[PDB]
RNA sequence: AUUGAAGAUU
RNA sequence: UGAUGA
RNA sequence: AGGCGCCGAGGGUAGGGCCCGUGACUGGGGCGAAGUCGUAACAAGGUAGCUGUACCGGAAGGUGCGGCUGGAUCACCUCCUUUC
RNA sequence: UGUGGACCCGCCCCUUGGGGUGUGUCCAAAGGGCUUUGCCCGCUUCCGGAUGGGCCCGCGUCCCAUCAGCUAGUUGGUGGGGUAAUGGCCCACCAAGGCGACGACGGGUAGCCGGUCUGAGAGGAUGGCCGGCCACAGGGGCACUGAGACACGGGCCCCACUCCUACGGGAGGCAGCAGUUAGGAAUCUUCCGCAAUGGGCGCAAGCCUGACGGAGCGACGCCGCUUGGAGGAAGAAGCCCUUCGGGGUGUAAACUCCUGAACCCGGGACGAAACCCCCGACGAGGGGACUGACGGUACCGGGGUAAUAGCGCCGGCCAACUCCGUGCCAGCAGCCGCGGUAAUACGGAGGGCGCGAGCGUUACCCGGAUUCACUGGGCGUAAAGGGCGUGUAGGCGGCCUGGGGCGUCCCAUGUGAAAGACCACGGCUCAACCGUGGGGGAGCGUGGGAUACGCUCAGGCUAGACGGUGGGAGAGGGUGGUGGAAUUCCCGGAGUAGCGGUGAAAUGCGCAGAUACCGGGAGGAACGCCGAUGGCGAAGGCAGCCACCUGGUCCACCCGUGACGCUGAGGCGCGAAAGCGUGGGGAGCAAACCGGAUUAGAUACCCGGGUAGUCCACGCCCUAAACGAUGCGCGCUAGGUCUCUGGGUCUCCUGGGGGCCGAAGCUAACGCGU
């Protein structure tokens, strides 16, 4: 049935970038969108937009890389080095504000969902609230 | 295992076994001898190794090594036992403490004197 | 006696 | 079909 | 006061269940340089091996049935690779 | 006597038996001292406070499922009884219930915690001293008294022990301080004091206090200190090495000066100001006196002696090397391993490393061990995918909107005793030890708030799933029927001397005529070619042909339902071969077995026979190299080529199977790779 849609997205994304695709559809959900917004803003993706395919709502995700590279193996560095689900249907994961993780001494993000909406970790910390720890990303 | 699985069965504590029923934990036990046989080692080792059959305050009767140059033990000898396998002699897992009870210390012993149980000698000392 | 030394061999 | 211990 | 009664620690006889002991007789098992019989296995190990099962034999085993390749060598094959 | 309180009935407020009120009824007391008419210590009723407790409830609290069912006061009820008080706490009567895979019941083990040790942390381990709670006082019952006990030094009884006994009967209970004895590897003085603190009685003076404050024994632990300091040779002797030159112990000793642990003399504590008495007023406040176990100790001053070193280790891990001895011996040994005549590994010695009033050993706990993996592991060949399905509980659940706010998050607040821990500053000359102060803190309770995600309720969608219509391929299964080839036997023909079998043989069969050949018959079992690198099934597995009964599945159409999904502990079903039971069948094959060869032997390989069995029906068994040695579903991530089977606009395009090569990636490698 597809059991964790948000896992899915992270994975679709993880997969498309390692073969350096320009873009990936992922079937669209409001929540998925909210996570994408962060990705976009935090400068991990170029951007994203709604689209249809076979006339059902998707989300094209435009991915983003580094420059062509030095010697044998000219593959660009990845912008999204690591994108990992934390909370999962098997095991939900929640943090109080005092215990939100700091991803790769701040060079990374942790999307995290609160009752004040979906936020990066600094975002959440600032508005002094915690919630479901969605994924890390660096 | 899945996490549900760990919720269902959990992990299992690796709780493991003594090498030395000198029973009641006890760092030493008192026994009385029975045989003072000699034994051949195994492996690639050849020699005539000193051993006693010891009947213990544990209730237990077991074989123990008699370390050092030469002993003074026979049938009714009455001795303290300490644990320490021999390793060349499978089924020998306890040493006899030398210098306690009816086990003489090692006569003429200069170096690792504290094991072997031999008093500080007097020479130019 | 033989063997590096032994077991075995007279 | 066999070729003693280290 | 005294008496009788119920309850009641405990005890008895019958009946089961269960734990320790010791145990005549009895089954294998581990470990111990150079004892005995053969030679199953590892190379196609000299009958390819392993396997469940079933019978049989000092011993390893052997044989029956079915299965497996986790089998050597030679062929025909088609696949791949090779071009072109 | 009735301030009042108790109880019944009523009424009011309040809400489980909480307050209030009205009749009625019922219930108090003790005296003592005196600095004697006015005070002190007491007594009685009642309302409150304070402290201490009982009872109840949520959550948490070890091992075994090789313990799976348990339960008659059992579960509830109505009415009693009992208590300070709720309650099957107990009793009568009624009802038939309560509990359990979220682990009841049973077994094992165990006092629980504050803490402690360890760890980076999560965790593991633990509960000795100190503080808190519980339980017990030779073992087992039980009540009495009392505010309180069902009472360690109170009582009764039963039991086991010891003691006294005039044999009838009696006494007793160190898990209080010492101490004895036993067990054991092992654990202290039959000490000193009520001076302090605290406790009981007393108006007080006081008395009691093995609580306690000290001292004593034990390197058991922690901390502080000593066994000297500065000189002092190109460097004594001895000992050890030695290429015979020398090298080492070694500034180490000797020896010069200096200081002065111990020990001696002198002084000498704080800890103790209260109770009490006097003044005041028995108040506040002021004055006064008594009192030290530790102890002639600590500490201060004077004098003053060069005055203790041990244990472990030196193959690698692991810091530290040489000579003898020894010859797989004697021995070492945490693991790996040393020793067989040149041993840095044994024993000794010189020298060296390490620690030092200690050093080693053994036992035990955590560590390292991401080696039970939550943080943080794995299962193709290393240990590990269940033989396969079906689907029970359970776990998990697509897209949109709204309610609720259980999870989750936030603010406030209560709680989290002291000790300990951590930080500061203090007191013992330092430190150990101690004092004071500060700062953490999960968990839980209360109040308020948020609503993204999870949950739930209500609506909605069609991308998951299911269905409809139309088409397909298939050794998928079951039942009945039938076909030809071959083998065996039987009957007839013709026909003659061997056939068969092997490496070579022989056993065997043949003149009762076999082998080979032709014709007829019976029977059982298996299906050649097609046949594939092919297909079908969840697996096991499925192959002549025909009918019938029946399972799955693929494509197109985009028509219906509207998340109906995935997985699946247990259960149930299926499950090759061999084997079991009952009854059939029996051609060929063939364990066992009977022979022939072979061989050193041959309980085998080869050869001739042969029973079970192989076959059928029905019932069992439930195993396997039950294999892709690879659980099931879904999503995502280059391609090439071969192939089976659909559809299309038919070079090709597009589904669903089967293969190989191999992007990215993965893997210890081999490999794997829509
Ligand atoms: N170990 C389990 C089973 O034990 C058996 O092993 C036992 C005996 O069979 C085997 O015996 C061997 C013998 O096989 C070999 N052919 C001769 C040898 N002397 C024997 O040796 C044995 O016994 C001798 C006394 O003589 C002891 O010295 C020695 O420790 C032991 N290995 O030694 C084992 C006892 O030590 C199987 N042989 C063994 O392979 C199998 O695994
Ligand atoms: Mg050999
Ligand atoms: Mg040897
Ligand atoms: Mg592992
Ligand atoms: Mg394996």
């Amino acid at each position: 049935m597809l059991t964790d849609p948000i896992a899915d997205m992270l994975t679709r994304i993880r997969n498309a970038t390692r073969v350096y695709k320009e873009s990936t559809d992922v079937p669209a959900s409001r929540f998925k969108e909210e996570i994408l917004r962060i990705l976009a803003r935090e400068g991990f993706i170029k951007g994203y937009e709604r689209v249809d395919v076979d006339g059902k709502p998707y989300l094209r995700v435009y991915l983003k890389y580094g420059p062509r590279r030095q010697g044998p193996d000219p593959r660009p560095e990845q912008v999204i080095h690591h994108i990992r689900r934390i909370s999962k249907p098997g095991r939900r994961v929640y943090v109080g504000v005092k215990e939100i993780p700091r991803v790769r001494r701040g060079l990374g993000i942790a999307i995290l969902s609160t009752s004040k909406g979906v936020l990066t970790d600094r975002e959440a910390r600032k508005l002094g609230v915690g919630g479901e720890l969605i994924c890390e990303v660096w | 295992p899945t996490i549900n699985q760990l919720v269902r069965k959990g992990r299992e504590k690796v709780r493991k076994k003594s090498k030395v029923p000198a029973l009641k934990g006890a760092p030493f036990r008192r026994g009385v001898c029975t045989v003072v046989r000699t034994v051949t080692p195994k492996k690639p080792n050849s020699a005539l190794r000193k051993v006693a059959k010891v009947r213990l305050t544990s209730g237990y009767e077991v074989t123990a090594y008699i370390p050092g140059e030469g002993h003074n033990l026979q049938e009714h000898s009455v001795v303290l036992i300490r644990g320490g396998r021999v390793k060349d002699l499978p089924g020998v897992r306890y040493h006899i403490v030398r210098g306690v009870y009816d086990a003489a210390g090692v006569k003429d012993r200069k170096k690792s004197r504290s094991k072997y149980g031999t008093k500080k000698p007097k020479e130019a000392a």
